[PDB]
DNA sequence: GCGTACGTGCGTTTAAGCGGTGCTAGAGCTGTCTACGACCAATTGAGCGGCCTCGGCACCGGGATGCGTTTTTTTTCAGCGGTAC
DNA sequence: CGCTGAAAAAAAACGCATCCCGGTGCCGAGGCCGCTCAATTGGTCGTAGACAGCTCTAGCACCGCTTAAACGCACGTACGCGCTGT
C-alpha cells in the first residue's frame, strides 16, 4: 500500500471536513478505505494512532475519551 | 359454489398493528406482519382441526359455536360467552 | 408556515391508549370468515358454520394474538429495544411451549 | 513450578457435558428433606412421609428447575447475554405464567 | 441459618450444578437467593395441595401417591412414583 | 456515531359492512323396533405376592487418545527516523 | 534502508481428563410356584341409539350502496446497531 505515514492521514481527513464538533473514528475509518490505499489491519491502525495523537497533543478530543468519540486538530 | 382464496393476506398489516397496540406494542418490524401471519395460520389450524373432528364426531355438516368451545378448551385457551 | 407533523412514536402512543381502552375485534370479519372457511376445507369439504362459531374463533384468535404479543414485547425490551422483531415472538412461543 | 489454568467457562462447559449426560439428584438429600419438612409445618405439625414421596418432590423440583434454567439461559442470550441474571428468571416466570 | 432455614441447605454449588444441567454457562451473584425464593414457592405450592390430598385420607404420614396427584393438579405431571 | 428502517401524513383505491332479499341444507325433534350391554350367578386360569438364583452392570485401576494451554518458532508489519540520491 | 521492536501467528511441548479397555463382586432382574380372585360363560331384561319421517331454523348467496379502511408513496427521525473503552 503505497501510502503517507499514519501521523498524516487521520490529519488529512479532518483538514477535509470542516466539522464544529469534528471527525469521528467512524467518519476516519471510512475515509481511509475510500479514497487512499490500505491493508486489512486498517481499522486497528487508526485506532492505535489516535492514542499516539491524543497523548501528545497533535489532535485534539471534542466530545467522547480514548479512541471512540470524534476529534478535530489543534488550532 | 363453495371454494376459496388465499385469505390469509386478508389479515392486513393495519389491522395486525391494531392487535399489538392493544398489545401495548409502540413499534413494529415489517417482518412481523407475515411472521405474525405464520403463527395464526398455525393457531386457527390446530383449533379448526379439533373443532371439525367434534363436528365429524356430531355427524353434522355443520359446525356449532359448542364445537369451538370444546376444543379451545382442549387447547388451554378455554372461552366464555358461546356457552359451556 | 410548514404542515403539522407528531414525532415518530407519539400516534402508536396515542393508538394503544385508543385500542387498550375499547373491545369490539380488530380484524375485519368478512376477510376472517373467509380464511376460517379456507382452512376448514383442508380437513372436510362443503362445512357450513354457526354465526356464533365464528365470531366465537375470531374472539379467541385477536385474544390470544394479543396475549402473544403483550409477552412478545416483553422479550423485546428484555433486549433493550422498542420494536418487537420475529426472534422476539420465536422466544415468547418457545417458553410457553407452543413450538420445541 | 507455573501456573496451569484453565481460562474463565472452560470448566463451566465441562460441567453442563457432564451433568446432562447424567440423571443423579444434584441437591443433597437431607438439606432437601429438612426443607420438605420445615414448610409442611406451615400447613399441619406432626406430619410423616414416605421416604419415596421425598425422593418424588426432588425429582419435580430438580427437573422444573433445569426447565427455568433451559428457559432463563434463553431470556440471557436474548439480550445479547452469556451470563444469567434474576431479570432473566423474572422474565421466563413471567411468559411462563407462574407470576403476574 | 440451615434449621429453621434449611432454604441455605440449597447450596450455591447444587444450584450451579442444576444451571449447568439448563446449559448455563455464566451465573449472576443475586441468583442463587432468587433461585432459593423460586423452589420455596413452589413447594409451597405443590405441599399445600399434597398436604390436603393426605388431610382427604384422614392419615398423617403423606405418601408418594399424594405429591403425584398435587404435580398433577399443578400441570408438572410425574412419571414413575406409580401414576 | 452511522444509516436506514420505520412512523406520519396525505391522496388514491378497495371491498367491508349494511339491511335486505329469497331459497333450502340440514339441524333437530319425534316415535318406534331391537340389538346390544348391564346384571346376575357360577365356574377357573391368568396374573398377583412371595421367593429364589445368578449374570449384567457397578466399580476399580490402569493405559492410551485427543483436547488446550502455554510456550517457543517462523512471520509479518511497519513505523519511524535517520539514509542517500 | 536496516534498525528493532511489536505483536502475531504458528508450531512444538506439556498436562489434562475421558474413554476404553482389563477385569471381579453384588444385588435386582428374572422367572418358577403357590393361591386367590377377576375374567369369562350363559341367559334374561330394558332401554339406548339407529332409522325414517317431519318441521322449520338458520345458514348461505346476491344485489347495490355508502364510506370507513386499505393501499402506496415520499420524507425524515430516532432507534436499532456496531464498535471501542473501562
Amino acid at each position: 500500500t503505497d501510502h503517507p505515514k499514519y501521523s498524516d492521514m487521520i490529519v488529512a481527513a479532518i483538514q477535509a471536513e470542516k466539522n464544529r464538533a469534528g471527525s469521528s473514528r467512524q467518519s476516519i475509518q471510512k475515509y481511509i478505505k475510500s479514497h487512499y490505499k490500505v491493508g486489512e489491519n486498517a481499522d486497528s491502525q487508526i485506532k492505535l494512532s489516535i492514542k499516539r495523537l491524543v497523548t501528545t497533543g497533535v489532535l485534539k478530543q471534542t466530545k467522547g475519551v480514548g479512541a471512540s468519540g470524534s476529534f478535530r486538530l489543534a488550532k | 359454489r363453495k371454494v376459496l382464496r388465499d385469505n390469509i393476506q386478508g389479515i392486513t398489516k393495519p389491522a395486525i398493528r391494531r392487535l399489538a397496540r392493544r398489545g401495548g406494542v409502540k413499534r413494529i418490524s415489517g417482518l412481523i406482519y407475515e411472521e405474525t401471519r405464520g403463527v395464526l395460520k398455525v393457531f386457527l389450524e390446530n383449533v379448526i382441526r379439533d373443532a371439525v373432528t367434534y363436528t365429524e364426531h356430531a355427524k353434522r355438516k355443520t359446525v356449532t359455536a359448542m364445537d369451538v368451545v370444546y376444543a379451545l378448551k382442549r387447547q388451554g385457551r378455554t372461552l366464555y360467552g358461546f356457552g359451556g | 408556515k410548514k404542515p403539522h407533523r407528531y414525532r415518530p412514536g407519539t400516534v402508536a402512543l396515542r393508538e394503544i391508549r385508543r385500542y387498550q381502552k375499547s373491545t369490539e375485534l380488530l380484524i375485519r370479519k368478512l376477510p376472517f370468515q373467509r380464511l376460517v372457511r379456507e382452512i376448514a376445507q383442508d380437513f372436510k369439504t362443503d362445512l357450513r358454520f354457526q354465526s356464533s362459531a365464528v365470531m366465537a374463533l375470531q374472539e379467541a384468535c385477536e385474544a390470544y394474538l394479543v396475549g402473544l404479543f403483550e409477552d412478545t414485547n416483553l422479550c423485546a425490551i428484555h433486549a433493550k429495544r422498542v420494536t418487537i422483531m420475529p426472534k422476539d415472538i420465536q422466544l415468547a412461543r418457545r417458553i410457553r411451549g407452543e413450538r420445541a
